[PDB]
């Protein structure tokens, strides 16, 4: 079947009626499946619409409005699936419209209701039975309302049952794995599957690409699965699409996700935080004549991860500047900046709000690389702030330049941190020049934590260490891990609290886990299906030769298998 | 807060030895130090950076060492022109702070003044007062005295003198003397005298004039 | 204070170069310079180009921290000089990719030049 | 060059502010902050404050409340105002730039404002001759009874250097100063070259010249 891509444009009209037409036609020419939503909209008058006669299949939804031609002949289509709605829950539209719409091939809507309203030249299709199309789930939204000048029409051939038909002439007049009729009853006596389809066998779903093996108790890829190219079931995706994180092919990858390569297939892995986001510096491209972050421009960096160029944070900010009509800055707005991990150029802050205590909104910074340098000089600069402490507590590099931090009465740390160990660059050098005096610092216990090793702190936290005395839960310094004891039971990996596998039971002064899998610790919490702790017996997953594994429980909560018999588990 | 100790309060030398300048700071700041000429009447100048990075146009003999707390500015041979005010500057604290200093004093041979004397203007008298002058040249050392007198009586309490600075290039002192009468007690008499001793004079010298 | 003695033979030093990504590149006498190949210090993934694709087996050594370059069946028509980079790569950065760009390297070799 | 260069008057009435003009010439007010520091007789060099590159200003937490330091980049000046003043301010008021950006290695300074702080009032100086006696020879200049200090003297508009004192003004018993400018020349020269002192007093506007024969 050829396939074209379908539209969501709604009841937009994309310029001239001879504009809009080109491209509606330029779309579905020669199409028999719709991937997406099927929109029939503003077709003028006496217009060549046949084309639309090839349609077979839509996956989305079907709208049909603000047409004045007499005719749209979509003989030939089957079925509407209708995994998008238009609008409320209708899966067919047909609104405020057009003379002839001869559907007489519209066996299913396997989603969705149906809408009729303002047609005051439609024919027959009044007298359509829609309990034969619609599902009886989606009856309760239906809305059928059909009106006319008086409503003067051909009639339905006596051929028909009931009358029921949608134009002139007799023409216009299975059960599982299937929902289009059928010539008899097999998997491949159908015009349209229901769930799937591969090679002429329809199918409740494509077989999967992994499958699990009892005769190992690990999972294996099985080399006569397929993936999911809409309705269909594909050996490889077509050319550009891409495998999502559930076997099917999509037209690019989402947007909490982003795009890998396992061997030549292009795949869809989830993005580990917020995902990545170059955006541009300041003094560059859209803000090649900007000062700094003002109010106007900061919005900009919304979901920025990387910068290439710099960050400027000027006093003109705060202020405001009548001159390039900007307003003063609200302080509350950088948080913004909390997404930010990377930075190209340098860092300059010479201004930031008096009531916070440090750079809360670079708390996840991690590297400034400084190819960029105030002054040819500086990579970062912090200069006469109000701030306490610095709390950069994810910086780890600061690969070329100087940094400079001076001014601020009352920083305290800073000295603490040996910042040869951020630099990469030879040469570099660091000003901490008058901040707040050491001693006094030391007079309000202003002082690395006890937790902290000596290389020293971002801060007062235990977070703010630079690295720990024992070691490290998350972020955190500890004096050490949830061995034996603790909430979270815990094992230790290169001087790291790392956290058992959830589906094991804790321990009396004993350890619970050796690592982080469920094939890693003494005792299950639940069940236990080999030397996996399992949470739950696996029971219905798919196997070899494509048959139904199921598995029951146990009094000592293993899980054992059902007599192959049992096609619905124990 | 943080002490800058700056030691000697004085510090006399004769030229060619060599000098140096402590400024302790009651914490150890790394070298986190400035260092400051100031020459009289003039703004003070920037000698070292950071305890030792030496300052483009300053003299090679002037050089700086130590951190943590104790700092040495040093000067290779002392010259006359050497003398001034020296002032230490931390730069780790918020906010910078000075040291009281230290004056460089320059020892020199013996030089005995050069002595003039200067009766009142006639401009001056006739606006009603008289203002007699006694000029004592380029002398060293600074220890010297004066003495005022009217028809061979000793003048007291109606005389202030005034002492400049030690000289860039010979290092000597100068000295005026002023003796104010007024131009009727200046009008009662003839002789007017200047006796001057001075460890550059084997007998005093006094200079004179009759009205 | 990190370096890359160069000579094949790169040794990478002075930083913990986890979540590093270290490759060459090429410097063309007549033009600018070039990609050549690269891979992760905190996961075997590599990348050439496809002039040299297959041709080469750069990898990684026992401790931290060398990068070699079998360059086997060399062809006439690498005629330039190599060199060697590196560059620390963000969190937010896809840990299966790797740079190309010499934009997006921080750290350079000094440029070895061998003939055959 | 590098150069500051102060304008302001000196004398301030107790309980009144003090207002000094820096101008700057060699670099830009937008890339270095300008520093105000004065110098005590006797509590030594203090560091009052500073406007940043940025217009954002820091003060000297005895000056917080009391000092007020603006500027203006295209004019490329700085203004210090420190309001009611009182005794213990009377000071030398220098403004200062540092050698790099964002540090406090003073290499350039203003020439200094000598701020006296008195409810007495200004005085303009009489000038006397010295003229030199019949016998090396000295001359000089009798600059009497004025208020306040300062009061600068030269020979010859500048021309005559060498040889040249002027002393330290001394505080009469009248509480108005007095002061004196020798130069010594060779006797030789005394019909032959004229000597003039100039003496400008700026707080009482008095410019003035005077030979002496
Ligand atoms: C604040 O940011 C805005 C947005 O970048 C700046 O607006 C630009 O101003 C320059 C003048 O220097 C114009 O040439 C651009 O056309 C402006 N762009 C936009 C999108 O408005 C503004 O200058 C910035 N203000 C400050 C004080 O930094
Ligand atoms: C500038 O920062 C300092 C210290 O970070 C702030 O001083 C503290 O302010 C909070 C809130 O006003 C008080 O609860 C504390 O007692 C203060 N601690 C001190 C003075 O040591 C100061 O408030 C900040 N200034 C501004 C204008 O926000
Ligand atoms: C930031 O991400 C959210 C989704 O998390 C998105 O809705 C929003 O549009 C993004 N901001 C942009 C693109 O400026
Ligand atoms: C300072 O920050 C607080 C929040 O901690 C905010 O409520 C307050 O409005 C801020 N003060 C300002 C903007 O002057
Ligand atoms: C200046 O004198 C006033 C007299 O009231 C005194 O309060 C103030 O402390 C003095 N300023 C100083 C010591 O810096």
């Amino acid at each position: 079947k050829k396939v074209c891509q379908g539209t969501s444009n709604k009841l937009t009209q994309l310029g001239t009626f001879e504009d809009h037409f080109l491209s509606l036609q330029r779309m579905f020419n020669n199409c028999e499946v719709v991937l997406g939503n099927l929109e029939i909209t503003y077709v003028q008058r006496n217009y060549d619409l046949s084309f639309l006669k090839t349609i077979q299949e839509v996956a989305g939804y079907v709208l049909i409005a603000l047409n004045t031609v007499e005719r749209i002949p979509l003989e030939n289509l089957q079925i509407i699936r209708g995994n998008m709605y238009y609008e409320n829950s209708y899966a067919l539209a047909v609104l405020s419209n057009l003379k002839e719409l001869p559907m007489r091939n519209l066996q299913e809507i396997l989603h969705g209701a149906v809408r009729f309203s303002n047609n005051p030249a439609l024919c027959n299709v009044e007298s359509i039975q829609w309990r034969d199309i619609v599902s009886s789930d989606f009856l309760s939204n239906m809305s059928m309302d059909f009106q006319n000048h008086l409503g003067s029409c051909q009639k339905c051939d006596p051929s028909c049952p009931n009358g029921s038909c949608w134009g002139a002439g007799e023409e216009n007049c299975c059960h599982n794995q299937c929902a289009a009729g059928c010539t008899g009853p097999r998997e491949s006596d159908c015009l349209v599957c229901r769930k799937f389809r591969d090679e002429a066998t329809c199918k409740d779903t494509c077989p999967p690409l992994m499958l699990y093996n009892p005769t190992t108790y690990q999972m294996d890829v099985n080399p006569e699965g397929k993936y999911s190219f809409g309705a269909t079931c594909v050996k490889k995706c077509p050319r550009n699409y891409v495998v999502t994180d559930h076997g099917s092919c999509v037209r690019a990858c989402g947007a909490d996700s982003y795009e890998m390569e396992e061997d030549g297939v292009r795949k869809c892995k989830k993005c580990e935080g917020p995902c990545r986001k170059v955006c541009n510096g300041i003094g560059i491209g859209e803000f090649k004549d900007s000062l700094s972050i003002n109010a106007t421009n900061i919005k900009h960096f919304k979901n920025c991860t990387s910068i290439s160029g710099d960050l400027h944070i000027l006093p003109v900010a705060f202020r405001g500047d009548s001159f390039t009509h900007t307003p003063p800055l609200d302080p509350q707005e950088l948080d913004i900046l909390k997404t930010v991990k990377e930075i190209t150029g340098f860092l300059l802050i010479q201004a930031w709000p008096e009531n916070r205590t440090d750079l809360h909104a670079f708390e996840n910074l991690e590297i400034i690389r400084g190819r960029t340098k105030q002054h040819g000089q500086f990579s970062l600069a912090v200069v006469s702030l109000n701030i306490t402490s610095l709390g950069l507590r994810s910086l780890k590099e600061i690969s070329d330049g100087d940094v400079i931090i001076s001014g601020n009465k009352n920083l305290c740390y800073a000295n603490t941190i040996n910042w040869k160990k951020l630099f990469g660059t030879s040469g570099q050098k660091t000003k901490i020049i008058s901040n707040r005096g050491e001693n006094s610092c030391k007079a309000t216990g202003q002082v690395c934590h006890a937790l902290c090793s000596p290389e020293g702190c971002w801060g007062p936290e235990p977070r703010d260490c630079v690295s720990c005395r024992n070691v490290s839960r998350g972020r955190e310094c500890v004096d050490k891990c949830n061995l034996l004891e603790g909430e979270p039971r815990e094992f230790v990996e290169n001087s790291e609290c790392i956290q058992c596998h959830p589906e094991c039971l804790p321990q009396a002064m004993n350890i619970t886990c050796t690592g982080r899998g469920p094939d890693n610790c003494i005792q299950c919490a639940h069940y236990i299906d080999g030397p996996h702790c399992v949470k739950t017996c696996p029971a219905g997953v798919m196997g070899e030769n494509n048959t139904l594994v199921w598995k029951y429980a146990d009094a000592g909560h293993v899980c054992h298998l059902c007599h192959p018999n049992c096609t619905y588990g124990c | 807060d943080i002490l800058l100790t700056q030691s000697p309060v004085i510090l006399s030398v004769s030229p060619g030895e060599r000098v140096s300048f402590s400024c302790r700071a009651s914490q150890s700041i790394g070298t986190n130090i400035h260092w400051y000429q100031q020459r009289t009447n003039g703004s003070p100048r920037l000698l070292i950076k950071y305890a030792s990075e030496s300052i483009s146009g300053i003299p090679s003999r002037f050089s700086g060492s130590g951190s943590g707390t104790d700092f040495t500015l040093s000067i290779n041979s002392v010259e006359s022109e050497d003398i001034a005010d020296y002032y230490c500057q931390q730069n780790n604290n918020w906010p910078t702070t000075f040291g009281a200093g230290t004056k460089l004093e320059l020892k020199r041979t013996v030089a005995a003044p050069s002595v003039f004397i200067f009766p009142p203007s006639d401009e001056q008298l006739k606006s009603g007062t008289a203002s007699v002058v006694c000029l004592l040249n380029n002398f060293y050392p600074r220890e010297a005295k004066v003495q005022w007198k009217v028809d061979n009586a000793l003048q007291s309490g109606n005389s202030q003198e005034s002492v400049t600075e030690q000289d860039s290039k010979d290092s000597t002192y100068s000295l005026s003397s002023t003796l104010t009468l007024s131009k009727a007690d200046y009008e009662k008499h003839k002789v007017y005298a200047c006796e001057v001793t001075h460890q550059g004079l084997s007998s005093p010298v006094t200079k004179s004039f009759n009205r | 204070q990190v370096q890359l003695q160069e000579s094949l033979s790169c040794a990478a030093s002075g930083r913990t170069f986890s979540s590093y990504a270290m490759g060459w590149f090429r410097q063309a006498p007549g033009k600018q310079r070039e990609f050549v190949a690269a891979i992760r210090w905190s996961g075997g993934y590599t990348y050439y180009t496809d002039s040299v694709k297959g041709r080469f087996t750069i990898s990684r050594d026992n401790a931290k921290t060398t990068v070699y370059l079998q360059m086997n069946s060399l062809k006439p028509e690498d005629t330039a000089v190599y060199y060697c980079a590196a560059t620390y790569l963000s969190s937010d950065y896809s840990r299966y990719a790797l740079p190309q760009r010499p934009l997006d390297y921080d750290y350079w070799g000094q440029g070895t030049q061998v003939t055959v | 060059q590098v150069q500051l260069k102060q304008s302001g008057p000196g004398l301030v009435q107790p309980s009144q502010s003090l207002s000094i003009t820096c101008t700057v010439s060699g670099f830009s007010l937008t890339n270095y902050g300008v520093h105000w520091v004065r110098q005590s007789p006797g509590k030594g060099l203090e560091w009052l404050g500073v406007i940043w590159s940025g217009g954002n200003t820091d003060y000297n937490t005895p000056f917080t409340s009391r000092l007020s330091i603006n500027k203006d980049n295209s004019k490329s000046q700085v203004f210090f105002k420190m309001n009611s003043l009182q005794s213990n301010d009377t000071a030398i008021y220098y403004c200062a730039r540092a050698l790099t950006y964002y540090d406090y290695e003073f290499a350039y300074w203003g020439q200094g404002t000598l701020v006296t702080v008195s409810a007495a009032s200004t005085k303009g100086p009489s000038v006397f001759p010295l003229a030199p006696s019949s016998k090396t020879a000295a001359l000089g200049c009798l600059v009497k009874d004025y208020f306040p200090e300062p009061v600068t003297v030269s020979w010859n508009s500048g021309a005559l250097t060498s040889g040249v004192h002027t002393f330290p003004a001394v505080l009469q018993s009248s509480g108005l100063y007095s002061l004196s400018s020798v130069v010594t020349v060779p006797s030789s020269s005394l019909g032959t070259q004229t000597y003039i002192c100039n003496v400008n007093h700026k707080p009482s506007n008095t410019k003035v010249d005077k030979r002496v024969e």
